[PDB]
């Protein structure tokens, strides 16, 4: 991330991890 | 220059320069993450052609 210019900091959401749990 | 090609059809709608550049590289199959991070020198390569 240290070379585009205009980034963000979001999140991003993981479908797969919801799943691990059960 | 302002809305690219937006307002041949209809009415025009704003567009970021870079972000209409990226289009038109997408368009001829290259990926466009290529553009970021060669902004530099394709600008002095513009300028001087």
């Amino acid at each position: 991330c240290d070379v585009v210019i205009g980034i963000v900091n979001n999140t991003v959401y993981d479908p797969l991890q919801p799943e691990l749990d059960s | 220059i302002t809305s690219g090609w937006t307002f041949g059809a209809g009415p025009a709608l704003q567009i970021p320069f870079p972000m209409q550049m990226a289009y038109r590289f997408n368009g001829i199959g290259v990926t466009q993450n290529v553009l970021y991070e060669n902004q530099k020198l394709i600008a002095n390569q513009f300028n001087s052609a």
